[PDB]
RNA sequence: GACCCCAGAAAAGGUGUUGGUUGAUAUAGACAGCAGGACGGUGGCCAUGGAAGUCGGAAUCCGCUAAGGAGUGUGUAACA
């Protein structure tokens, strides 16, 4: 099972937590980390949406990876601190993008609307890059 | 028997989850009935078994004697089957023709006890004299004038003590 | 407001004969006969078929509660053709949670005897309606088989033993002890 | 809405027979949105599919008769739950990469089991906390190596029959490929032919 | 200790039904009015409460 | 330490209002006649919903209170803080009085003990003005309001526009032509006459 | 139930039945039943000890669609 199988999410994000986090509580699952695997690993994943951050871990028996599932509320809540049409359409390249698509423009909508946490007019009459990003 | 094994599964689930310890100090803790570590019986009539002591009458019916006793004591609990026709264990629910099988617990350790109950508590004297004549027990005063659950207790009191 | 005519036909197979005097019905199978009279309503009862046997059930100047009888004496008679040529099977499933309710059955089926019901020393007697055997089942084991011509025969035998093994001065949702009623089939499963 | 949906309905399925001349017929079984999203996404670059009200269809296509002749082979075909698939590759090629793209959907409870799946004697892995399903299932385990260990290989569901509440949840728990099914090719039609 | 399906087949007679708010009277699962006349076959039904 | 209302549910005495002959009289129970939303244009809420007797009898302000907060409440919780606008049309203005218990019916004229409305066969109670997709609630609130009055109500969704005496077809086209200028909740009447000057002030 | 005064009844209810008013759905397939699906962004934001569609405060969008509420209710500590 390549040689792991600890595809488990983790959703810790922003301060270090470390003993205050529920790492403990779910670390004994795998049993690899402990208090200095989630002490790295929350080290590497400090940044990057630094939200909730529901991510997923890959252990390599003794390092943790953290990959960031690109949740669209983690990213837009993650770059705001107005129209921002340019940095939403970068935003969604490295995405799994499936977003049970059509077009990129299908994509681009979905999270015109999910940003209405009004960006809904623009959702009516876009008519600016809609196959801009394929 | 499946109660036991329930009750027996419930044990060892608790001894794995909060004993954390595995094979160390203590090495293995789980109970098994294979083992030894599992008894059976009722205390308010005073008797009791293991399979340890069915293997080893079993055995004397069949140092080296502890070592075939002990082969039996796994050979007689788990899903291993014996057929009553032929004598001989199997492993297969289905028997050479296709009928079902009774297991190993069930057939020779439970069947001999259920038959003891069924005839002292039917009040089959013939039956009755036939199971203690052929279990080899003796009876000792003021109790072969005591009939059903007193004759019941008594004989397990003597039986499997 | 009265309705000119309302009827119904039931179609009758090959195997079963139907015979009309008046209002009363009667039903020849393979599996024996049913008689049934339905004086009690006013309605035309006619045979219109030699070759594939319709029985109709005709209601004139009927009012709404006398209109509602015509299906109900269609499906009557439905029940007696199915009771005729299949019979009817009613499985019992008794249930208990610690004490094992012991169902001996007496002479030829018609009576039943419950022993242990939550543990009582007192023995329930339940007498089938005639027509109606009860045997426990070989295939399940708290199974009692109630089986007969008369579905109405049937069904009331069930709820007989279904109502005799009932709790009292307890919280039913609680001790659900008792003998239920678990299927509702045909014998012959054709 | 619902004349314009209807009316726009129409338009879509006229249009898109016309557009496309070639299309299979394909019966959808117990199929989620998921595993139809997922035919979707495997089919959406080259094909295209479409199924609705099988009277939404026919009513299109009657009227469409006369327009485009040849269509009235699909009317007394287009029964029960099924939908078109418009491509235009060929036969071969889209039979045999629809029943590739096959998906092992869970075993719900209270659904017919046509597929006999057994569970081997293995080591699930499970921690020993899980053992609740096992013994309502009334299956024998063993803890070793801190896990739940199958003793022998027990025969959990057979053919034509209900799944238990229980069964399903120990097999979403024990996570293998029960019984699966997709979309079924009913029959096929290329410019006004039927075959299997 | 009654297996589910038994649980089940008990409680289709024993818990699964609705009560009158008026004459308490218990009714099928199903029920809009209640069939006794001494509440007026009223439409106010409730649930039979569970031992949950 | 209340009469039931029963004891003063008829309009058998005439009519005894608060004045220099009838001094000492407690204050009536509903204070607040209009809810919601009452500063909304006369455009906003065009659907008017009226609760209407039935009974030439007398309604205590207790009553009427009790049906201002009933219907208020529901209102709220259907339509929103600001989705409905509430007028009361019923003022407390008739003194009920009460004979406590020399000795005897000697000197029996009584002290004022309450206030009622009187209210007539076909009178308005209660209106509620709202958008179009609110009758419904509407009419489950004056419904519900009904259950606090002792005689039979009606619940009538009125012809005219709104709060206004102008009909609800003919509204519009109106003030379209200027016959109609709204001010606040209601609308101000222009009528062809007058002088050139304040007809004037409008067209310009 | 059954005749002025008059010698007993109310509010409120009824899927008992009978008339009537108004509206809505339906051969582009109603209604009811039995049978399948009831998704993806997304465990949406703020509330937090846990609130994942379902204690709450606002928002109430988008794509794939035949269709699906960022949710009608049961249920879980929360999930399921
Ligand atoms: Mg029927
Ligand atoms: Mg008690
Ligand atoms: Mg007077
Ligand atoms: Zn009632």
């Amino acid at each position: 099972p390549n040689e792991i199988k600890v595809v488990y999410l983790r959703c810790t994000g922003g301060e270090v937590g470390a003993t205050s986090a529920l790492a403990p509580k779910i670390g004994p699952l795998g049993l690899s980390p402990k208090k200095v695997g989630d002490d790295i690993a929350k080290a590497t994943g400090d940044w990057k949406g630094l939200r909730i951050t529901v991510k997923l871990t890959i252990q390599n028996r003794q390092a943790q990876i953290e990959v960031v599932p690109s949740a669209s509320a983690l990213i837009i809540k993650a770059l705001k601190e107005i129209t921002f049409d340019e940095i939403v359409n970068i935003a969604r390249q490295m995405r799994h993008r499936s977003l049970a698509r059509e077009l990129s423009g299908t994509i681009k909508e979905i999270l015109g609307t999910a940003q209405s946490v009004h960006p809904h007019d623009i959702i009516d009459d876009i008519n600016s890059g809609a196959v801009e990003c394929p | 028997y499946q109660t036991f094994q329930r009750i027996v599964e419930n044990v060892n689930v608790i001894i794995s989850t909060y004993g954390e310890g595995e094979s160390g100090p203590m090495g293995n803790i789980m109970i098994d009935p294979v083992l030894g570590t599992v008894g059976f019986g009722s205390g308010l009539h005073g008797w009791a078994f293991t399979l340890k002591q069915f293997a080893e009458m079993y055995v004397a019916k069949f140092a080296e004697r502890a070592k075939k006793v002990e082969d039996m004591m796994k050979k007689l609990w788990g899903d291993r089957y014996f057929d009553p026709a032929n004598g001989k264990f199997s492993k297969s629910a289905t028997s050479p023709e296709g009928k079902k099988l009774p297991r190993t617990f069930c057939q020779l350790i439970l069947d001999p006890i259920f038959k003891v109950f069924d005839a002292i508590m039917n009040f089959k004297k013939e039956e009755t004299a036939k199971l203690i004549e052929k279990l080899d027990i003796k009876l000792d005063s003021e109790d072969k004038d005591k009939e059903g659950k007193p004759l019941l207790k008594a004989v397990m009191r003597r039986w499997l003590p | 407001m009265k309705t000119i005519l309302s009827n119904q036909t039931v179609d009758i197979p090959e195997n079963v004969d139907i015979t009309l005097k008046g209002r009363t019905v009667i039903v020849k199978g393979p599996r024996g006969t049913l008689r049934r009279d339905f004086n009690h309503i006013n309605v035309e009862l006619s045979l219109l078929g030699k070759k594939k046997k319709r029985l109709r059930v005709d209601k004139w100047w009927g009012n709404r509660k006398e209109l509602a009888t015509v299906r109900t004496i269609c499906s009557h008679v439905q029940n007696m053709i199915k009771g005729v040529t299949l019979g009817f099977r009613y499985k019992m499933r008794s249930v208990y949670a610690h004490f094992p309710i012991n169902v001996v059955i007496q002479e030829n089926g018609s009576l039943v005897e419950i022993r242990n019901f939550l543990g009582e020393k007192y023995i329930r007697r339940v007498r089938m309606r005639p027509g109606v055997a009860c045997s426990v089942s070989q295939a399940q084991k708290d199974e009692l088989i109630l089986e007969g011509n008369d579905i109405e025969l049937v069904s009331n035998s069930a709820a007989l033993i279904q109502q005799a093994t009932t709790v009292k001065n307890k919280d039913i949702r609680k001790f659900l002890d008792g003998i239920y009623v678990s299927e509702k089939g045909t014998v012959q499963q054709a | 809405d619902r004349a314009t949906w209807k009316s726009n309905y129409f338009l879509k399925i006229i249009q898109l027979l016309d557009d496309y001349p070639k299309c299979f017929i394909v019966g959808a079984d117990n199929v989620g949105s998921k595993q139809m999203q997922q035919i979707r996404m495997s089919l959406r670059g080259k094909a295209v599919v479409l199924m609705g009200k099988n009277t939404m269809m026919r009513k299109a296509i009657r009227g469409h008769l006369e327009n485009n002749p040849a269509l009235e082979k699909l009317l007394p075909h287009i029964r029960g739950n099924v939908g078109f698939v418009f491509t235009k590759e060929d036969l071969t090629e889209i039979r045999d990469m629809l029943l590739a793209n096959k998906v092992p959907a869970a075993a719900r409870a209270g659904a017919i089991a046509p597929c006999e799946v057994t569970v081997p004697a293995q080591n699930t892995g499970l921690g020993p906390e899980k053992t609740s399903f096992f013994q309502a299932l009334g299956i024998t385990t063993k803890i070793s190596r801190g896990t739940i260990e199958i003793l022998s290989d027990v025969q959990l569901i057979k053919t034509g029959d209900k799944v238990g509440a229980s069964e399903a949840t120990l097999l979403n728990m024990l996570n293998i490929s029960p019984f699966s099914f997709g979309l079924v090719i009913q029959q096929v039609f290329d410019n006004g032919s039927i075959y299997n | 200790i009654i297996e589910p399906s038994l649980r089940q087949l008990a409680q289709k007679y024993n818990c699964d039904k609705m009560i009158c708010r008026k004459c308490y009277a218990r009714l099928h699962p199903r029920a809009v009015n209640c069939r006794k006349k001494k509440c007026g076959h009223t439409n106010n039904l409730r649930p039979k409460k569970k031992v949950k | 330490g209340r009469r039931p209302a029963r004891c003063y549910r008829y309009c058998k005495n005439k009519p005894y209002p608060k004045s220099r002959f009838c001094r000492g009289v407690p204050d009536a129970k509903i204070r607040i006649f209009d809810l919601g939303r009452k500063k909304a244009k006369v455009d906003e809420f065009p659907l008017g919903g009226h609760m209407v007797s039935d009974e030439y009898e007398q309604l205590s302000s207790e009553a009427l209170e009790a049906a201002r907060i009933c219907a208020n409440k529901y209102m709220v919780k259907s339509c929103g803080r600001d989705g409905f606008h509430m007028r009361v049309r019923l003022h407390p203005f008739h003194v009920i009085r009460i004979n406590k218990m020399q000795t005897g019916m000697r000197g029996a004229f009584g002290k004022p003990q309450g206030t009622v409305a009187r209210v007539h066969i076909g009178q308005v109670i209660m209106s509620i003005r709202t958008k179009l997709q609110n009758e419904e609630h509407v009419i489950e609130a004056l419904r519900r309001a009904k259950f606090k009055f002792p005689g039979r109500q009606k619940i009538h969704i009125s012809k005219k526009w709104g709060f206004t005496k102008f009909n609800a077809d003919e509204f519009e086209d109106m003030v379209a032509k200027k016959c109609l200028i709204p001010d606040g909740c209601g609308v101000k009447y222009v009528p062809s006459h007058g002088p050139l000057d304040k007809w004037r002030v409008l067209h310009s």
